């Protein structure tokens, strides 16, 4: 054999995530989509109490 | 006149109907070992066709309560006689009306019965710890027309007192 004119050796090979982030449906991430309808209907609720 | 009052009754029964719906079927909906929805009463799947009352109550105190409470719907069929009562209310105080402050307690009773079924809603949320049936989004906008029927009344109520506060003088 010559001498060695490329070196290598083993490497990991993972999928490279991008920065796949939504727009609008990002906001309402953090609590729910559901509890917020709640409180919808409880500040109506409270806003019939005070009229 | 008649035409608010009118107006404020089909919105009453329109109110009925829908909880009525809200009771009967497909309430809220949850993918089985397949999709499959549910009443409150009994789960139906999407073999298929088949139905039971999947309503298990078992398998601190406060989550036994919580689970006693998600048992049989003890918040939302009592809204439900409590929305039958001011009807019934509204239906007696529309013809013949003697006394002039039944409607008070009916708006009362009508208000407080719309507050126990969004509480009812916040526990049957609650206990649900993936989509939702169409009988929740018609409760929901039942509890809609039950506010606005309810501030419909109210208004009518102290334009009735006021009337009533004019013609005294």
């Amino acid at each position: 054999f010559s001498k060695p004119f490329m070196s290598l050796g083993i490497s990991i090979m993972i999928k490279k995530p991008q920065k796949s982030k939504p727009g609008v449906f990002s906001f309402l991430d953090p609590l729910a989509y559901e509890i917020w309808m709640c409180i919808v209907f409880a500040y109506i609720g409270v806003s019939v109490v005070l009229f | 006149r008649g035409v608010q009052m009118l107006l404020t009754t089909v919105g009453a029964f329109a109110a009925f109907s829908l909880m009525t719906i809200a009771v009967g079927t497909d309430y809220w909906l949850y993918s089985r070992g397949v999709m499959t929805h549910s009443g409150l009463w009994r789960t139906c799947c999407l073999f298929k066709g088949l139905c039971k009352q999947i309503d298990h109550f078992p398998e601190d105190t406060a989550e036994y309560f919580l689970r006693a409470v998600r048992a049989s719907s003890i918040f939302p069929i009592l809204s439900v006689i409590l929305l039958f009562m001011g009807g019934l209310c509204i239906a007696a105080s529309e013809f013949y009306k003697t006394r002039h402050n039944i409607i008070l307690s009916a708006g009362i009773f009508f208000v407080s019965a719309g507050l126990s079924n969004i509480i009812g809603i916040i526990v049957y949320i609650s206990a649900n710890a993936y989509s939702y049936g169409w009988s929740f989004y018609f409760g929901a906008l039942s509890f809609i027309i039950a506010e606005m029927v309810g501030v419909l009344a109210v208004h009518m109520f102290i334009d009735r007192h006021k009337q009533l506060r004019a013609t005294a003088r």
